[PDB]
């Protein structure tokens, strides 16, 4: 059992056990604190690979935070679940979705203090649920490490849990204009028509973003032969009525032996525990994935994401990125189709 | 074999040798020489089936059933009258969890009731099957009903009360204000809530504690860890005075070392085999108790009595339609693995078919008695009241069958909040009122918290929700554990000033609410009532649903929709706006003039909070404290020596003054159109005369 | 954390902090000289599992490991340790009902034995994972094992014997022809068998009652119909010489009026969550007594007792994998409508996973301790015995563990007769007898009835039965309800004669069988053995199946086949034809010349029926009482004085006259080759001997 708490600038940084985080943030001036799990009004608890830790929860009490969540602002009542998610047609009250930010900020006598679990595994919030006086956090890891962030402003909290993980990054003005899209716009002649339009009948259209039928059997980085045959000239069109060109680009590289990306990704995917490839589905059908988690994989993805840009596009737009794939629900589709049944959307 | 008694207006049917859920007493059993063709049924014995036929006209009105998710004219359905935990229920959902086998005919404005005296599947096909017919199936081979003769839909519900047990009289307070949640925790927290609750103003009579604090939730027990003081809890409540009402299950833990468990063996259910009837609830692995037997009434009742010498005020039943869930976790466990959706079939929650019982030491089938199981478990609690000396008795049951009433108040369950609920809650309440049963109310706010997207929980209907069951017998405020806060503590001061007004208006109501229900308890007359039971002649009256009249003399129609105002039914005869005192003619359509539309009906008094009276024309009147005051032409008499704070006086013709026992003349102020007031501040002897 | 310990023979390698089954006396342990790789193995702590490695070379023979459907050296085969219901097994079907979590390794003609006392699921993965490497897998974090040093095969087993427990020794009728059925009723029929069975000669030494004596399969209880005078029953088959051995399964039927019930609650199992656990059994909803608490056997041995006292005297425990319905069942309630086969899943019959008891006060899992509960209940039974101060104990399980032996007997369960079941018993008596459980036997005939296709009732195959099972320990027939009737006197005269004649020449060999069940008692040696126990050192005896050694004397090549004859494989040594006299050398493939086999090799003692004796060579031997007899070149000693009947001596040297206490002459008679007998009929104070 290891517990060690760090002090800096108003944020405690609890060590339980040796964490292994899904990130590491700076914390430069981080000094040991005197500070005990007591007076900062925490109970922790190790079990089987699992850390729980309680806070007490009063009846005035605030809890707001959690990222999006299809339920009330004040967060309290609700067994949360911290997994990124496909959530389909979702609905409210509908948990998880597909962002998961493990933070929270608790507002008790006007003072707000926020605390942020560093786990990105299924980490559960369950606020006044199990126990209505109790915020009980249990991250499925046999170890974790997690800040207290002073207050007392919400603000406050902010401002150091974004000193802690970054800085919002500055986006150009033209990314806040109005932007028009569709699932999807084609071929390259509409695109541009519709633009046309849109100008002539006075709507200042910031961008146009393009989805999924502009690849070529959703091929990443690749064009459809067919719907734009010229983007070169699509691009040059857009640019010389000032709109902006944002591109969806998939997280799936196609199995395919004459595909680019998949010959140049090789070393660079995401395998199982036996050690093969995962290999999984999606748009372009049977497909892998590349290890995000890796420098190198990352240098590989940069430079595919340079060269596509290279061509005038002005924009990323990543999707199903949770990551999400369809393998399993394919499965299941495919052995019980026959069934006169109705399958639970699980 | 037919056999037909008479009684004070009241035939006795008896086909074959039937074997009741229950015996009602008959003060004279009298042969009568009415034959079926003149009572106009016509009866059909078959494969261990009864089947009695009556015709059905077109303009003829069927109400009653009791709890039904539909209209309270009953036409052109086949209602199912089986005990069931109905889930999250949904209007045209049935059955649900009570079963009053009970339907009035209403025919060229004559009212006859109609009581199936069995507790088995009932079927009532109203014009369903047959267009022009009204077809009870009953699944025995034989069976006991009676013909309730009216002419008044009071008469029936008068004699039909007298048959199967008047409603007991419940303490004043039973009628109050009631939070709850499933639920509140630990102890202290049920403390702090109470305290902000009446630190802002809330009148709160009572909280009620849900299964969390018992023990692995095992029956007659604290949890260890979030009530570890229950008698500290206990005093703190009452020294704040608060009552105290602990849901009480019906699942016993097959535990090797709980108690209840161990005293009650032998007094269990059992299945047609032999052994006991093992099935799953709240505890896990569960046994139930045989409440058919006496004896086992009497060990409950001794049980009752032992929680309640803590000091805990009132008993809430719940899960007794019997419910057990060991199927339902069965097909879970089997086809868990499996990719697909499940059909909630509600009677897959009912005990199972092998289970049998010990009605009157003979041994019958589950089916057969199954809805009077809650009947016997509310009468063997009602007896642990009796056992502990308690003369306030206050129970709440979910389940019932006819002659529930004798002991407990009734809730509508689990319910959805939404706007269309407003309009479901007011057709269940009404519809158990209609029936004999007139202690109901819905969870205000809707029990339902966040486990489907289909719910409700904006502000603005939240205070719909208390203005609708303003005038219910039954005020509480109860919500599902993954449900947002709905105290009015927690609202924004907009809401809940709306929510503190609403009730600080039913308290100043409560005397006369108090008043109807001993009434209720006198002469089995409902406290809420559809108002075709006080206009049953008119045809249009069975069409309003989403209005109500309290007692014989106030009519609400409260706003079930997101409008200002809203469009009123005024029945025959003249009305008195309450806020604005306007004198409107019945027999119209108006639109309502105040948030909460209420109106008083020609010949009305009513009692209010602190002595305050109002009276409305002629008419003669009972007051909770047996106080009886009746109203003429100039004249108020009272049957004994009682204080009168304010008095208004509703008149179309000026009031100039007020004389008091022919002696001190009181003068009287005009606050309003038709409206005379006057500061009595004293007791009256005998009488008030007006000039 | 690793410990070693060694004591006359025996290590102790502790792993870890283990919490035994059962915890085995270690006398003077003191800490070992000999580390982990002087003892060839390899241990691996991982999650919540030891692994513990061996090599294996290719000469290598691995026997053990109790009740297998395999052949007796257990090479290229993963075996599991889990009690269960194996139904009707086919052979190479694991696991089965006993789990022995024992082997034994010869290795250069020196044995090794390897025990793992753990009761729960332990894999022996003999050379398949791996072809050169037995891995034995605990599924627990800590375990303690034994290697157990021999030389011998028997110095191994003398040895475990000592620690884990020595038979105990049975009254002699226990191994005489038991006639049983699934079941005989009502009482009259059963008395009426016996008389038919006696009148036409077949010695019946006890009569089984399966579960049809009971009322509605509950304990300790006589069905009110079919034995309504139990009493009588006793008496009449006691005036018979004949025992009464009821079966006494292990559930304990929920209900309210079953005293057995009432007496235990307290001491039954219960799951995780606090709940007793609730299954399914013969009584139907059952409940299951924890036989792992000290408090359960009390009260179990007391029921056992005063069920005993009604004068029965043997105790059949059946269904103690445990096994239990519930989840089988639950399967079939939910998929019944669909018109699929279900996977015969054996696993489905064990307890589920959250059956919880108290071991020596600690809670502990089922799965962690499963295998040990035969154990503890067979334990309770004996203490039962002891209760009834009874010193003849009879008692029969079906399922086992390590230590079975020092109370029950075992039988091979629910065989299905066929020519290839034959061969199968062979392999399960005498792997269990190989693995320290010495009293043990198959149905004689089969158990399945009827209810499928591939059961062969053929007549001659009966008598193979019979035949086959001439010298096991345990001797009888049982039959499914629906099978045939299998008793002799239903036979065909030319049948019946054969299985007359099989059975007398049991009873004649049954003074042999006894007295090594005194050495079985005494010394852990197991009555019936496989030939590489006598022959460890010759290869080819690892082969050979269809023939074993009962003591160390005989040699039984039981004929399994069609033929009239068969290939005889006879081991290292001269063998003498019991039948036509013929003596041949060892180490050669002969065919036999009679229908039963037998053959007695150079050096035995044999005490037959009536006080004959027959002595072939120079050797020692105990008779069952007491009595021992050496003989020497020509000289036969006797440690007491002893009456003798008649004197049978197999020689190649001609004898001619024999001498009794050095005076009294007595005529010898050669009536076949080597073979010369001497009446004597009197009593040997001492000594004779040969001219």
């Amino acid at each position: 059992r290891i517990l060690k708490i760090y002090e800096n600038k108003g944020v405690y940084k609890v060590v339980i056990g040796e964490p292994f985080p899904p990130i590491e943030f700076p914390l430069e001036q981080k000094i040991s604190s005197n500070k005990s799990l007591s007076e900062l009004g925490l109970t922790i608890v190790q079990q089987g690979n699992k850390v729980i830790v309680e806070k007490s929860l009063d009846l005035k009490e605030h809890i707001i935070g959690l990222g999006e969540k299809a339920f009330e602002l004040d967060r309290k009542r609700k067994r949360y679940v911290m997994y990124n998610v496909d959530a389909g047609a979702y609905k409210k009250y509908q948990d998880p979705l597909y962002v998961s930010i493990p933070l929270f900020i608790s507002v008790k006598d006007g003072v707000a203090t926020g605390y942020f679990f560093n786990s990105a595994s299924k980490v559960i919030f369950d606020v006044g649920l199990e126990e209505y006086d109790k915020v009980i956090v249990t991250i499925p890891e046999d170890s974790v490490e997690f800040y207290v962030i002073e207050g007392p402003r919400i603000e406050d909290v902010l401002e150091k849990y974004t000193e802690l993980t970054g800085k919002p990054f500055l986006p150009p003005m033209w990314a806040f204009g109005y932007m028009i899209s569709r699932y999807s716009y084609y071929p390259q002649d509409k695109v541009v028509e519709l633009v046309d339009i849109m100008q002539k009948e006075g709507f200042r259209v910031a961008g146009v973003f393009l989805d999924i039928h502009y690849m070529d059997s959703y091929k990443l980085f690749t064009w459809h032969p067919y719907r734009f045959p010229e983007p070169k000239k699509l691009i040059d069109e857009l640019h010389k009525r000032n709109v902006k060109l944002i591109t969806i680009v998939d997280h799936g590289i196609r199995v395919d032996q004459n595909y680019s990306p998949f010959l140049s990704g090789m070393g660079k995917f995401c395998e199982i525990e036996s050690g093969e490839l995962f290999v999984g589905k999606m748009w372009p059908g049977t497909t892998v994935y590349p290890d995000f988690f890796r420098e190198d994989t990352r240098e590989w993805w940069a430079g595919l994401i340079s060269e596509w840009l290279s061509q005038g596009v002005d924009g990323i737009w990543l999707d199903m990125n949770e990551p999400t794939d369809f393998s399993r629900a394919i499965e299941i589709r495919d052995v019980l189709s026959s069934l006169p049944v109705q399958f639970r959307d699980d | 074999i037919l056999k037909i008694y008479e009684n004070k207006g009241v035939y006795k049917v008896v086909i074959g040798e039937p074997f009741p859920p229950i015996e009602f007493p008959l003060e004279q059993k009298i042969s009568s020489n009415k034959s079926l063709s003149e009572l106009g049924l016509t009866i059909v014995q078959q494969g261990n089936k009864v089947i009695v036929e009556k015709s059905l006209d077109l303009k003829e009105h069927i109400i009653g059933l009791g709890e039904k998710a539909f209209e309270l004219d009953r036409k052109r359905k086949r209602y199912v009258m089986y005990n069931v935990d109905a889930g999250a229920y949904k209007k045209y959902q049935d059955p649900l969890y009570v079963s009053i086998p009970l339907f009035i005919s209403v025919k060229d404005g004559v009212a006859t009731g109609y009581f199936f005296n069995s507790a088995s599947k009932v079927i009532f096909d109203v014009g369903l099957e047959e267009y022009d017919k009204v077809i009870v199936t009953i699944p025995e081979d034989s069976v006991e009903f009676y013909v309730i003769e009216g002419p008044r839909i009071e008469d029936v519900l008068e004699k039909y009360t007298e048959l199967t047990g008047k409603p007991f009289l419940p303490p004043m307070w039973a009628f109050g204000y009631m939070i709850s949640r499933y639920s509140y925790y630990p102890q202290d927290k049920v403390v702090e809530l109470v305290d902000i609750m009446q630190k802002e103003g809330f009148r709160v009579a009572g909280v009620f504690l849900d299964i969390h604090y018992m023990d692995s939730y095992k029956l007659f027990t604290w949890h260890p860890y979030r009530f570890p003081e229950p008698k500290k809890l206990i005093d703190e409540l009452h020294k704040r005075n608060v009552k105290l009402i602990t849901i009480v299950d019906h699942g016993i833990r097959v535990d090797q070392n709980y108690s209840p468990f161990l005293s009650g063996m032998g007094k269990f259910c059992e299945i047609e085999s032999g052994e006991l009837f093992v099935g799953k609830m709240w505890p896990g692995t569960t046994v139930y108790p045989d409440f058919f037997r006496e004896d086992t009434r009497e060990w409950w009742a001794g049980l009752i009595s032992e929680w309640l010498s803590q000091g805990v005020d009132g008993i809430w039943l719940d899960m007794n339609e019997p419910t057990d869930f060991s199927r339902a976790i069965e097909i879970r466990d089997v086809l868990s693995s499996l990719p697909v959706q499940f059909r909630d079939d509600r009677l897959v929650t009912t005990f199972p078919d092998n289970v049998v019982h010990y009605l009157r030491g003979k041994r019958v089938k589950h089916e057969k008695v199954r809805n009077a199981y809650p009947l016997y478990e509310a009468m063997a609690t009602f007896k642990g009241f009796r056992t502990s000396h308690r003369n306030e008795i206050f129970i709440l049951s979910r389940a019932g069958y006819a002659g529930i009433q004798r002991y407990a108040f009734i809730w509508t369950g689990d319910n959805t909040p939404s706007w269309d609920d407003l309009k479901l809650q007011l057709q269940l309440v009404l519809g158990l009122s209609i029936s004999g049963v007139p202690f109901v109310g819905c969870d205000i706010g809707g029990f339902q918290g966040r486990n489907f997207a289909e719910i409700d929980n904006s502000m603005d209907l939240l205070v719909k929700y208390y203005a609708l069951a303003l005038f219910f017998p039954f005020y509480r405020s109860h919500k599902a554990t993954d449900g947002i806060d709905t105290e009015p503590v927690f609202l924004p001061d907009y809401y809940k000033e709306k929510v503190k007004e609403i009730v600080e208006l039913r308290y100043k109501f409560l005397p006369y609410i108090y008043s109807l229900a001993l009434e209720a308890s006198e002469k089995g007359h409902p406290v809420i009532r559809p108002l075709f039971y006080e206009f049953q002649d008119d045809d249009d009256m069975y069409r309003i649903e989403d209005e109500y009249m309290v007692g014989k003399y106030l009519l609400y129609a409260p706003i079930v929709s997101k409008e200002e105002s809203r469009l009123v039914t005024l029945p025959r005869g003249k009305w008195y706006n309450y806020w604005n005192g306007e004198i409107i003619n019945g027999k119209s359509v108006v639109k309502s003039t105040h948030e909460l539309p209420i109106y008083l009906r020609e010949g009305s008094i009513i009692p209010l909070e602190g002595d305050e009276l109002i009276v409305y024309g002629e008419t003669s009147f009972k007051r909770y404290d047996n106080a009886e005051i009746t109203s003429s032409s100039n004249e108020i008499k009272f049957s004994r020596e009682i204080y009168v704070s304010k008095l208004t006086i509703t008149s179309e013709k000026p009031v100039s003054k007020i004389i008091v026992d022919d002696s001190k003349e009181i003068q009287v102020e005009k606050t309003m159109q038709n409206t005379y007031v006057a500061k009595i501040n004293q007791k009256i002897r005998g009488k008030i005369n007006l000039e």
